């Protein structure tokens, strides 16, 4: 269940620079 | 300075990037990223195929945070939606 009530969960990762078969997925860590 | 010693409950040991195409309900592809990086270049993504993604941050305390995301969903395929026909000013 949702045990983690603390904000140590990474926000929605951003996908940029989409190639034919590759991307840059960037995430924000706490 | 001043030691700065503190058991901060936010220390990632490794980030696991899991992705799987929506046409497959089988296995996820797993890539492990060192727990000090913030971006990964995923190679092996089919163009025009919707993928499911999971970022699992394994924290040193054995704490697992799974951030579920998606790819090939933001398709700005606007078919020339011209609503502008009034000149401002």
């Amino acid at each position: 269940g949702s045990q983690t009530t603390a904000p140590d969960a990474p926000p929605d990762p951003t996908v940029d620079q989409v190639d034919d078969t590759s991307i840059v997925v960037r995430w924000s860590r706490p | 300075m001043r030691g700065s010693n503190a058991p901060q409950p936010s220390h990632i040991s490794k980030y696991i990037l899991r992705w799987r195409p929506k046409n497959s309900v089988g296995r996820w592809k797993e890539a492990t990223i060192p727990g000090h990086l913030n971006s990964y270049t995923i190679k092996g993504l089919k163009p025009g195929v919707v993928y499911e993604g999971q970022l699992i941050s394994i924290q040193q305390y054995g704490h697992q945070e799974v951030t579920r995301f998606d790819f090939t969903t933001t398709s700005t395929s606007t078919p020339g939606s011209r609503s502008h026909h009034h000149h401002h000013h």
